[PDB]
RNA sequence: GGCCGUAACUAUAACGGUCCUAAG
RNA sequence: CAGCUAGUUGGUGGGGUAACGGCCUACCAAGGCAAUGACGUGUAGCUAUGCUGAGAAGUAGAAUAGCCACAAUGGGACUG
RNA sequence: AUUGGGCGUAAAGCAAGCGCAGGCGGAUUGAAAAGUCUGGUGUUAAAGGCAGCUGCUUAACAGUUGUAUGCAUUGGAAAC
RNA sequence: CAAGGAUAGCACCGGUGAUUGGAGUUAAGUCGUAACAAGGUACCCCUACGAGAACGUGGGGGUGGAUCACC
RNA sequence: CUGCUGAUAAGGUCUUCAAAA
């Protein structure tokens, strides 16, 4: 796939993606691109699994020195998205660590909470099933 | 503000001041030191009795007294009653309060507990004014 | 310790002791709020606080209860499992003198309380003098024997008019009680559950 | 049986060439206690006509409310101007923990047990706007299932 | 450089009137 | 309240202490702490807890219980 | 106002810049495991709090059983 | 070795003090009319000088200024 | 087409109410 515009990204990997997603949702935009990091790749994989996005697709330069991830939002026929809001918890500076006992439940289970405990990012329900917790990245509902 | 900013300079809470400061000063009288011990009501001795004029809207002559307490503070105190036996030199027992008309007055005199006589000719709300039950 | 103007209180609240004996009366059939200022306007639009207080007063005057006792019972019931709208009703109705009234051995609730205080009532396996003991369905509350010969025993033993939730085994005055009273047996004098919310606010 | 209750009766006025024109404004909340509730604010020279117009507006603008087990499904914050109202689900038994305009709206809508708190201003019209926004923004647990292709709220 | 009058307890005069001088 | 500290910091031999130790001693060195708050001033027994708060926490350290210090003020020591 | 506030006109962006220390910080690989998560062990005195029960005519109250939090050590996890 | 006593100069804190400076509060005091409209000399900010007093004027800066006006 | 043009003692009513027809 060929591009024309330069691609930049913020230094904060969770909130960069969150800002991109929120702006695309508010502006009804469908496809967005950003620089690819492995945390972002895993988080997009779990978003696609949970069904908040249509597809995410990683690409590499011809010299294998740069990688960028482009993803599309899942709009219905009447063009209203599945994402309703995003809020980041573990911002730089103040990192949020919660044990299993205090693993949050987002919107009474309607939304999902992204938790990167020890096996990569992990949804709240599967984290509860595994009885182990860790860093809490963002709230998506 | 910012986590680092609050870590460096934490939140300082605004102070709280009392409404009747003169009732919380105790003078030892042997070492001559004043300590901050809270007391509900305190005994004082009057120096000058008279009348003052209420501030803007009200118009009257309200009975005040310059009373010096058991400590070394002299306060202007309103006598709550109709008619008084204060004779410019007597022992009274002040409690907290605040009459809105007279500026600077922030205490009241309990009626009918000590040298100051009670308020007779009263059958309603007399327990506040120190009046014996008619029976 | 109770008011001596139950007529006045019944006329104010509007609800009597479920018999209308203090409303029918022998004079004037008065069903207005007492005092000179009884026949005036501004009837409805009672505030939320006003109606909550009125309902609470009706509830805690229907049984002759002091508000502090009401707070005590509510603090007792509140902690258990969950929604106890079926438990706190039994708690409120389980009074000993109240059980004596629904037994039918006294003309009035406070007269039954007076008899209980004076000691003409027994219990399952003990004796009771205080008219506030919390009871549980199953205790054989057998009446006294020397009180069955008192010049005022006729209406006492005329208990054939009895509530279904107090079972006496008539002519034996055994007077136990099972099948706790339902909201049907607790008439429309006070049938509300936001007095619970009022005591939830005013009592932690 | 669309019950109605008066929330606020203000005495607004304008100034003319000599004197003041005074009109009463009423804020009425109309609800059937089954899922339909609206609000209406009206002004008139007299209280009866003001109430009539306010009830007419409230019945003209009715909104549909969905309840889950007698309560609100998920915690929400309704924003309207400087008034922010926080609603939180409650178990069956706590009753209405609301007071004032929020309490009127919740009772007339039909909810049984709700935790509420007014975090902002205390003007009844804006508090009602915030409460209505919070209840309207609510998501059922079937719309989210349809959106995310889950199985009717199954895990 | 003078003189006279003047403020809602008294007291005083912020203020006002006027004569003269090169200027007070 | 921006400098404080000269047994203060460190080394050698000996003494003293139930014990290690500038605890003390004689000799040789100039170090030690301090803007991540020394030092100075003010105040206070500390804690389990009491009261309050949805919670984070605010406030008092009743009664009682653990520990510390004192016995008119200031020093010394015997017995054990 | 960490949870939980703001700085155009209502209190609040230093007159502007060069900037040490501090805070934050691009992408990938390896190691260790200081933070983070989790298992075992020791301890966190008794009384107090909450839940259950018994005894005082019921209660207040007394008694009885259960009931956390943090620290240390040891054994694993490696996403940040 | 050493509590205490005497003598001596520094250090910090407290009370009070003739006289004096300003401040707040005060139903109906005197002198002016500085500001709010183009407030009758547009106002405001920094600054220097001067005057019974609000304030006046010079220097720089702003619109948080009225009228004006264009088919 | 720009003369001059200063001041006005104190405290105060006035919305009773919609429950409803
Ligand atoms: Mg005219
Ligand atoms: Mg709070
Ligand atoms: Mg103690
Ligand atoms: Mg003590
Ligand atoms: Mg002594
Ligand atoms: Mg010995
Ligand atoms: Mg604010
Ligand atoms: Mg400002
Ligand atoms: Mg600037
Ligand atoms: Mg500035
Ligand atoms: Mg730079
Ligand atoms: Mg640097
Ligand atoms: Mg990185
Ligand atoms: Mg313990
Ligand atoms: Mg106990
Ligand atoms: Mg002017
Ligand atoms: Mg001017
Ligand atoms: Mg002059
Ligand atoms: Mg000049
Ligand atoms: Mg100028
Ligand atoms: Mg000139
Ligand atoms: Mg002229
Ligand atoms: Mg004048």
């Amino acid at each position: 796939i060929t591009t024309t515009k330069p691609i930049k990204a913020h230094f904060d990997p969770v909130a960069d993606l969150l800002t991109k997603i929120n702006n695309a949702r508010k502006a009804k935009l469908m496809t967005v691109t950003t620089i690819a990091s492995k945390l972002k790749i895993a988080i997009l994989e779990i978003l696609v699994k949970e069904g908040y996005l249509a597809n995410f697709q990683v690409l590499e330069n011809k010299s294998k020195t740069k990688r960028i991830v482009t993803f599309n939002l899942k709009y219905t026929q009447r063009r209203i998205p599945s994402i309703n809001g995003v809020k980041q918890i573990s911002k730089p500076g103040l990192r949020i660590y919660r044990p299993f006992e205090k693993l949050p439940l987002v919107l009474n289970g309607l939304g999902i909470a992204i938790i990167s405990t020890s096996d990569g990012v992990m949804t709240d329900k599967v984290a509860r099933l595994k009885k182990i917790g860790g860093e809490i990245l963002a709230y998506v509902w | 503000a910012t986590i680092a900013q609050l870590i460096r300079k934490p939140r300082k809470k605004k102070k709280v001041k009392s409404k009747s400061p003169a009732l919380h000063y105790n003078l030892n009288l042997l070492n001559k030191k004043v300590t901050n011990v809270y007391s509900p009501l305190k005994r004082g001795v009057c120096t000058r009795v008279g009348t003052m004029t209420p501030k803007k809207p009200n118009s009257a002559l309200r009975k005040y007294a310059k009373v010096r307490l058991t400590n070394g503070f002299e306060v202007l105190t309103y006598i709550p009653g109709e008619g008084h036996n204060l004779q410019e030199h007597s022992v009274t027992l002040l409690r907290g309060g605040r009459v809105k008309d007279l500026p600077g007055v922030r205490y009241h005199i309990v009626r009918g507990t000590l040298d100051t006589v009670g308020v007779e000719k009263r059958r309603q709300q007399r327990s506040a004014y120190g009046a014996k039950k008619p029976k | 310790k109770y008011t001596g103007s139950i007529f006045k209180r019944s006329r104010r609240l509007g609800f009597s002791l479920l018999e209308n004996n203090k409303e029918f009366s022998k004079g004037k059939k008065r069903k207005t709020i007492p005092g000179q200022h009884g026949n005036r306007f501004r009837s409805s639009t009672m505030s939320g606080y006003a109606q909550q207080l009125q309902e609470k007063q009706r509830m805690q005057y229907m049984y002759g209860i002091t508000d502090k006792q009401f707070r005590r019972l509510f603090r007792l019931v509140l902690k258990q499992r969950g929604n106890l709208a079926v438990n706190l009703f039994r708690v409120l109705e389980s009074r000993l003198d109240n059980i004596v009234y629904r037994m039918g051995f006294a003309p009035t609730r406070r007269s039954a309380r007076q008899l209980v205080n004076h000691g003409h009532v027994l219990l399952n396996d003990r004796t009771v003098d205080t008219p506030s003991i919390i009871l549980n369905p199953g205790d054989k509350v057998r009446l006294k024997a020397k009180t069955i010969k008192i010049p005022i025993v006729k209406a006492a033993s005329e208990s054939g008019v009895v509530s279904p939730f107090v079972e006496t085994n008539n002519k034996t005055f055994e007077g136990t009680y099972v099948r706790f009273p339902e909201r049907s047996e607790l008439p429309a004098g006070i049938n509300e559950s936001y007095v619970v919310e009022w005591y939830k606010r005013l009592v932690k | 049986e669309f019950e109605e209750r008066i929330v606020k009766l203000k005495r607004i006025s304008k100034t003319t060439k000599g004197g003041r024109n005074m009109r009463f404004s009423v804020l009425v909340v109309v609800g059937n206690r089954k899922g339909k509730i609206g609000y209406g604010i009206a002004k008139a020279l007299e209280v009866p006509n003001a109430i009539k117009k306010a009830i007419k507006a409230a019945h003209n603008s009715l909104h549909t409310i969905e309840i889950h087990k007698g309560s609100i499904y998920h915690e929400v914050i309704g924003r309207s101007g400087a008034s922010r109202v926080l609603l939180k689900p409650a178990p069956q038994g706590t009753g209405i923990i609301a007071g004032g305009a929020i309490r009127a709206i919740i009772e007339l809508a039909g909810y049984s047990d709700i935790y509420t708190k007014n975090l902002g201003r205390n003007t009844p019209i804006n508090m009602i706007h915030a409460t209505m926004d919070g209840i309207l923004k609510q998501l059922s647990p079937r719309r989210v299932a349809i959106l995310r292709n889950k199985n009717l709220n199954e895990l």
